[PDB]
């Protein structure tokens, strides 16, 4: 995350940290779907230009984190993966449509003050909310290095399709959205580069609810200068996580 | 599920998050 806030103790319960075993690095966010199934983007796990396709025992998820750097005592927790699950018409070489994975845990994790599982939308939060201007939330620890460094957060608007395009050379899809402010500036917050894999969040006012509407997709470092942060649609890609879940 | 969304830290106290406003705002 840059130009972010720090979020407040409990504020993401969602939020879910993929690291490396060995050697032990942070990969991407991720998110808390259920006690078992933790959602990410599927470059996180998988992208080939750049040697990377990690199986279940090479990584480690932390839950209920809020400092980088100090372990949080009884609060945050680990687990280990049973199961990756990428989805097959995931498309590294060209656009990154589709870019979304599945990861269930070994054991249960149990729900406390500092973990909790994010909605996934249904049809009508989807109509009712993926609307251009409209914003939602994305959290992550501040890239930009430091020190203390607590959960950061970044409330980013949804940016009108037609300006989506006009941003990128790559063939964007129905299946993403983008999402941060104007170069000429409304803010400058934005997610970053580990960030990535993490979920867009978004609040219900009707029934007061935290929906998952978007996975933060591929971003280096935090310069997309002149560029906005693409995401993958969570609720087009709803029946497909609906499947590996129910068969899984 | 039946409790997603619901942070046990802010909506199950009925507490506000600080920036949670600036989301609800901008749903015009
Ligand atoms: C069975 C298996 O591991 N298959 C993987 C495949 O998913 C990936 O596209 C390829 C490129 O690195 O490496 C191999």
């Amino acid at each position: 995350i840059v130009e972010g806030s720090d979020a407040e103790i409990g504020m993401s319960p969602w939020q879910v940290m993929l690291f490396r075993k060995s050697p032990q690095e942070l990969l991407c966010g991720a998110s808390l779907i259920s006690d078992r199934w933790v959602l990410t983007a599927a470059h996180c796990l998988l992208y080939p230009p750049w040697d990377k396709n990690f199986t279940e025992n090479d990584l480690l998820v932390r839950i209920g984190k809020h400092s980088r750097t100090r372990y949080e005592r009884n609060i945050e927790k680990i687990s280990m993966l049973e199961k990756i699950y990428i989805h097959p018409r995931y498309n590294w070489r060209e656009n990154l449509d589709r870019d979304i994975a599945l990861m269930k845990l070994k054991k249960p994790v149990a729900f406390s003050d500092y973990i909790h599982p994010v909605c996934l939308p249904d049809r009508e939060t989807a109509a009712s909310l993926l609307q251009a201007g409209y914003k939602g939330r994305v959290t992550g620890w501040g890239n930009l290095k430091g020190q203390p460094s607590v959960l950061q957060v970044v409330n980013l608007p949804i940016v009108e399709r037609p300006v989506c395009k006009d941003s990128t050379r790559i063939r964007i899809t129905d299946n993403m959205f983008c999402a941060g402010y104007k170069p000429d500036e409304g803010k400058r917050g934005d997610a970053c580069e580990g960030d990535s894999g993490g979920p867009f969040v978004m609040k219900s006012p009707f029934n007061n609810r935290w929906y998952q509407m978007g996975i933060v997709s591929w971003g280096e470092g935090c310069d997309r200068d002149g560029k906005y942060g693409f995401y993958t649609h969570v609720f087009r890609l709803k029946k497909w996580i609906q499947k590996v879940i129910d068969q899984f | 599920e039946a409790d997603c969304g619901l942070r046990p830290l802010f909506e199950k106290k009925s507490l506000e998050d600080k920036t949670e406003r600036e989301l609800l705002e901008s749903y015009i």
